[PDB]
C-alpha cells in the first residue's frame, strides 16, 4: 500500500489539475484506506471561507484548521465555534494581524483583486506561516483563468545575535483558459513548486514578517518567470516541431548547411 | 560576380566594418548621426551638416547626437541609410556597393518588418549583388573556434543568450531582453543627477558613456556594498572640472542583473543565461554549462564575470562544472566570425542573390536565414 | 467499503481521459492501485476500444509496411477495423501493442475509390506538415449520405524528457453535387512534467462548404483547406501564446507592480491610506 500511495500521487500528477477535487474524491472512493494520506499529500485548490462577524472572506488550509472548524484570521474565531481551539500566543496573534495587513497590501498591488489569507502557527523555536492567495480572471471574457498561492514558511529564530533561518516552500497552482482570435480555444494548467532557504539578521526597523515577505516577492518574480518559460519552452518546440510547414523546406537547407558546417568545421581548425 | 565580400556588423552603440579574411575590423565607429545645434555664421565652416564617425566624435559639442537604433530595432531609417552610405564612401571603405557581396548582422528574435526594410535598402538604394543576414552568437563561436556552447552577449542595445550544440542554433531556446549598455548609461546619468552633476544635452550624453566605460565596477555582494560607505573616487571630464562619482559607479551596472531598478520587468543577464540552458534538452545542458562565451562591451565591467559565476552557482543545480570563458577582443568577436564565415567557400550557397530577391521578394530572405 | 461496480467507474474516468504518452502507464497505475486485475482488466478493455478510437493512433499490422489509424469510421463492429488504403481487415488487440491476423476485404467501393485517390494525395501533404505522420481515410455510407473521413495524427513521446506532444485531426467530407458540406475538429495536446506540470490542451471546430469538380481538384482542394487551417491554428497556437499568454497571464498577476518598483516592506508596515 506504499506503492498505492506512490501510484495515487503519480496519477494526480498525470490527470488534469483542473479537476483535482473531483478526481481526488473518486481516488478516495477507490482507495478509502488512503483517505488520510491523500488529503495531506495531494495539493488541491484552496477553499473559500466567510467570516460573518467581520464580513470578510478568508481561505482554508490544514494548518489553520483545528478539527471541523477553521480559525478566521480577522476575528481569531473558528466556524463552527469550538470551545477550546488551538489559538496562537498573544504576541504571535499581534504579529499575525500585522502579517495579514502586510500581505493584504502585497496581493492588492500584484493582482489588484481576488482574496488572501495569512495564518501563523506557534512553535517553540520559531513562528511558521501560511500565505494563501486566490485571484480569478475576467469572467465576461472568453479567456478564463486564476492564480493560486500556497507559500508555507518556517522561521527558526536564533537565541543570540538576532538572526533567523527562513525555510520557504512555495506552490503555484495555475490554470489559464484561452478562447479567442477566431482560431480555436486552448486551456493550459500549471503546477510548479520551488524551495528557498536563507539566514537573515533581524532589524528593529523591519520586523521578521518583512524578511519573510522579501522571500515571497523574490520567489514570486522568479517562479512566475520560471513558469512562464516552462510554458513556452514546451508549447513552442513540441507543437511547432510536430506540425511545422517550414520544416520541409529548411530540412533541404539544413542538409546543405550540414555539408557547409562540415566544410566550416575543417576550416575553423586550420 | 564573386569579389571579396564586405562584413557590416550592425549595432546600436557601435558599428564595425571591413573586408573578409581579416584579423581585426579596420573600420570601427559609433552608430549615430550628429547634426549641428548652433547657427553657422562664419564662412568656411564644417560643410555637409550631417556628421558620422570620427568627425562627429571630434566635434561633439557642436552636434545634437541622436541614435537611429534602439534595442536592435532601427527607428530612423533615413539615418541608417546615411550611415551605410558613409561606410561605403571614400572616407571609410573606398569601395562601391555594386562590386562586393554583403554580410549583415542583427540581434535574434527581432521584428521581421525591419529585416525586410533592411534588405530593401541593400538591394534597391545600394545595388548589392548578394545579401546575407546572420546571428551574432553563431559568428562569435566561429571566431573562437568552438561549435558547442552558449553565447551570452551584451552590446548597447540587446542582451541575448543563444545556446548552440555542434552547429544547431536552437531558435526556441534563445532568450532576449531590451536591457543593455544604453539603459545602463541612461541609469548612470539619472544617478549622477541624484549625486548632483546633471547632464541633459546630447553631446554631453557621451561623457556619461565614457564615465561608465572607465569608472565602474560590479560588486560580488551588493547588500554588503550598500551597508558600507563608499570612498568617492574622482574623474576629470573633457573640460577640466573634477567630479566625485560616489556610490553611483557601482549601483549603475546593477541594472543588468536587477532590471527592476530602471522600472521595467525583465529577467536579467544571469537569469537569461540560466534560462537559455534550461530551455534546451536535458542531455545537452552540462555541455552548455561548460561552454559559456562572453561578448559585447557591457561585459567589460570589473568583476562582471565573477558576479555571473556566483549567480550561476546560486541558481543552477549543484555539483556541475561551470566555465564562463571569453576572448581577448570581446568588442570585435562577432565581426571576426563574420569575416571567417565570409571567407569560406560555402558562403556562396547561403546568400540571397539580387536576381533571387527580384523574383521572389521577402519570402526568399526569410527562408535562407532559417 | 466501496462497491466493486464503483471501483470500475472510477477506473473508467481516468482511462477514458488519460494523456496518451502515459495512458498505458495510467492503466498500469490503475491496475497497480487496485489489487485484483480481472475487475479492471475487463473494464479497461471496453474503455481502450472507445479510447484508442478517439486518439486516432495507428496500429502497425505486421506485413503492411505502413500505419493505419483507428477510429469510429474504421470500426466494422466485430472488433476488427478497416484499412482503406491497403484494403484489408485487421483485428486490433487493445491491451497488446500489435494488431495481427488480417482478412482480405472486397467491396464495390465506388464512393470509396474516388476518395482513395484524394487519400494518397493527402498523405504526401501530411508528410509535408510533420516529420513523422500517419493517416487513415475512411470510406463509409452514413444514413444514406456519402462521406470521406480523413484522419491525421502525430505521436512524439519520450520517457526521459518527461514531455509528450500529440496531434489528432478529424476531417469529414460529404459528397453532394454540386455543393458539398465539411465538418472537422482539430485537437492538440502537449504535457510537460518536470519539477511540476504544464499542459497544452486545444481544439478548433471548422464548418466549411466545398464544391466538387474533378478528382485532381477535390484531392488538392481539401488538403489546401487543411493546410491553411492547421498552419493558421499552429501560427495562432504558437504566436498568440508566446505573447498574449504572457500579457493575459500578466493581467491576472503582473511580473512587477503598477509602480514597476519592488514593493517596500518597510513602507507597507508604516504607511496609512484613505481619508
Amino acid at each position: 500500500s506504499d506503492q498505492q500511495l506512490d501510484c495515487a500521487l503519480d496519477l494526480m500528477r498525470r490527470l488534469p489539475p483542473q479537476q483535482i477535487e473531483k478526481n481526488l474524491s473518486d481516488l478516495i472512493d477507490l482507495v478509502p484506506s488512503l483517505c488520510e494520506d491523500l488529503l495531506s499529500s495531494v495539493d488541491q485548490p484552496l477553499k473559500i471561507a466567510r467570516d460573518k462577524v467581520v464580513g470578510k472572506d478568508y481561505l482554508l488550509c490544514d494548518y489553520n484548521r483545528d478539527g471541523d472548524s477553521y480559525r478566521s484570521p480577522w476575528s481569531n474565531k473558528y466556524d463552527p465555534p469550538l470551545e477550546d481551539g488551538a489559538m496562537p500566543s498573544a504576541r504571535l496573534r499581534k504579529l499575525e494581524v500585522e502579517a495579514n495587513n502586510a500581505f493584504d497590501q502585497y496581493r492588492d498591488l500584484y493582482f489588484e483583486g481576488g482574496v488572501s489569507s495569512v495564518y501563523l502557527w506557534d512553535l517553540d523555536h520559531g513562528f511558521a506561516g501560511v500565505i494563501l492567495i486566490k485571484k480569478a480572471g475576467d469572467g465576461s471574457k472568453k479567456i478564463k483563468g486564476c492564480w493560486d498561492s500556497i507559500h508555507v514558511v518556517e522561521v527558526q529564530e536564533k537565541s543570540s545575535g538576532r538572526t533567523a533561518h527562513y525555510k520557504l516552500t512555495s506552490t503555484v497552482m495555475l490554470w489559464l483558459q484561452t478562447n479567442k482570435s477566431g482560431s480555436g480555444t486552448m486551456n493550459l494548467g500549471g503546477s510548479l513548486t520551488r524551495q528557498m532557504e536563507k539566514d537573515e539578521t533581524v532589524s528593529d526597523c523591519s520586523p521578521h514578517i518583512a524578511n519573510i515577505g522579501r522571500l515571497v516577492e523574490d520567489m514570486e518574480n522568479k517562479i512566475r518567470s520560471t513558469l512562464n518559460e516552462i510554458y513556452f519552452g514546451k508549447t513552442k518546440d513540441i507543437v511547432n516541431g510536430l506540425r511545422s510547414v517550414d520544416v520541409i523546406p529548411d530540412n533541404p537547407k539544413f542538409q546543405q548547411l550540414q555539408r557547409e558546417l562540415s566544410q566550416v568545421l575543417t576550416q575553423r581548425q586550420i | 560576380i564573386a569579389n571579396q565580400p564586405v562584413v557590416i556588423d550592425n549595432g546600436s552603440g557601435v558599428i564595425k566594418a571591413g573586408f573578409a579574411g581579416d584579423q581585426i575590423p579596420k573600420y570601427c565607429f559609433p552608430n549615430y548621426v550628429g547634426r549641428p545645434k548652433h547657427v553657422r555664421v562664419m564662412a568656411g565652416a564644417l560643410e555637409g551638416d550631417i556628421f558620422i564617425g570620427p568627425k562627429a566624435e571630434e566635434h561633439r559639442g557642436l552636434l545634437s547626437i541622436r541614435y537611429p537604433m534602439e534595442h536592435g530595432i532601427v527607428k530612423d531609417w533615413n539615418d541608417m541609410e546615411r550611415i551605410w552610405q558613409y561606410v561605403y564612401s571614400k572616407e571609410q571603405l573606398q569601395t562601391f556597393s555594386e562590386e562586393h557581396p554583403v554580410l549583415l548582422t542583427e540581434a535574434p528574435l527581432n521584428p521581421r518588418k525591419n529585416r525586410e526594410r533592411a534588405a530593401e535598402v541593400f538591394f534597391e538604394t545600394f545595388n548589392v549583388p548578394a545579401l546575407f543576414i546572420s546571428m551574432q552568437a553563431v559568428l562569435s563561436l566561429y571566431a573562437t573556434g568552438r561549435t558547442t556552447g552558449v553565447v551570452l552577449d551584451s552590446g548597447d542595445g540587446v542582451t541575448h543568450a543563444v545556446p548552440i550544440y555542434e552547429g544547431f542554433a536552437m531558435p526556441h531556446s534563445i532568450m532576449r531582453i531590451d536591457i543593455a549598455g544604453r539603459d545602463v548609461s541612461r541609469f548612470l546619468r539619472l544617478y549622477l543627477r541624484k549625486e548632483g552633476y546633471d547632464f541633459h544635452s546630447s553631446s554631453e550624453f557621451e561623457i556619461v558613456k565614457a564615465i561608465k566605460e572607465r569608472a565602474c565596477y560590479l560588486s560580488i555582494n551588493p547588500q554588503k556594498d550598500e551597508t558600507l560607505e563608499t570612498e568617492k573616487a574622482q574623474y576629470y571630464l573633457p573640460d577640466g572640472s573634477t567630479i566625485e562619482i560616489g556610490p553611483s559607479r557601482f549601483r549603475a551596472p546593477e541594472l543588468l542583473f536587477r532590471p527592476d531598478l530602471i522600472g521595467e520587468e525583465s529577467e536579467g543577464i544571469h537569469e537569461v543565461l540560466v534560462f537559455a540552458i534550461q530551455k534546451s534538452d536535458m542531455d545537452l545542458r552540462r555541455t552548455l554549462f561548460s561552454n559559456i562565451v562572453l561578448s559585447g562591451g557591457s561585459t567589460l565591467f570589473k568583476g562582471f564575470g565573477d558576479r555571473l559565476l556566483s549567480e550561476v552557482k546560486k541558481l543552477a543545480p549543484k555539483d556541475v562544472k561551470i566555465r564562463i570563458s571569453a576572448p581577448q577582443e570581446r568588442l570585435y568577436s562577432t565581426w571576426i566570425g563574420g569575416s571567417i564565415l565570409a571567407s569560406l567557400d560555402t558562403f556562396k550557397k547561403m546568400w540571397v542573390s539580387k536576381k533571387e530577391y527580384e523574383e521572389d521578394g521577402a519570402r526568399s530572405i526569410h527562408r535562407k536565414t532559417f | 467499503r466501496v462497491s466493486d461496480e464503483e471501483k470500475v467507474r472510477i477506473a473508467a474516468k481516468f482511462i477514458t481521459h488519460a494523456p496518451p504518452g502515459e495512458f498505458n502507464e495510467v492503466f498500469n497505475d490503475v491496475r497497480l492501485l487496485l489489487n485484483n486485475d480481472n475487475l479492471l482488466r475487463e473494464g479497461a478493455a471496453h474503455a481502450f476500444a472507445q479510447y484508442n478510437m478517439d486518439q486516432f493512433t495507428p496500429v502497425k499490422i505486421e506485413g503492411y509496411e505502413d500505419q493505419v489509424l483507428i477510429t469510429e469510421h474504421g470500426d466494422l463492429g466485430n472488433s476488427r477495423f478497416l484499412d482503406p488504403r491497403n484494403k484489408i481487415s485487421f483485428k486490433f488487440d487493445h491491451l497488446r501493442k500489435e494488431a495481427s491476423d488480417p482478412q482480405p476485404e472486397e467491396v464495390d467501393g465506388s464512393l470509396k475509390s474516388w476518395r482513395e485517390s484524394c487519400d494518397s494525395a493527402l498523405r504526401a501533404y501530411v508528410k509535408d506538415h510533420y516529420s513523422n505522420g500517419f493517416c487513415t481515410v475512411y470510406a463509409k455510407n452514413i444514413d444514406g449520405q456519402q462521406t470521406i473521413i480523413a484522419c491525421i495524427e502525430s505521436h512524439q513521446f519520450q520517457p526521459k524528457n518527461f514531455w509528450n506532444g500529440r496531434w489528432r485531426s478529424e476531417w469529414k467530407f460529404t459528397i453532394t453535387p454540386p455543393t458539398a458540406q465539411v465538418v472537422g475538429v482539430l485537437k492538440i495536446q502537449v504535457h510537460y512534467y518536470e519539477d511540476g506540470n504544464v499542459q497544452l490542451v486545444s481544439h478548433k471546430d471548422v464548418q466549411d462548404s466545398v464544391t466538387v469538380s474533378n478528382e485532381a481538384q477535390t484531392a488538392k482542394e481539401f488538403i489546401k483547406i487543411i493546410e491553411h487551417a492547421e498552419n493558421e491554428y499552429q501560427t495562432a497556437i504558437s504566436e498568440n501564446y508566446q505573447t498574449m499568454s504572457d500579457t493575459t497571464f500578466k493581467a491576472l498577476r503582473r511580473q512587477l507592480p503598477v509602480t514597476r518598483t519592488k514593493i517596500d516592506w518597510n513602507k507597507i508596515l508604516s504607511y496609512k491610506i484613505g481619508k
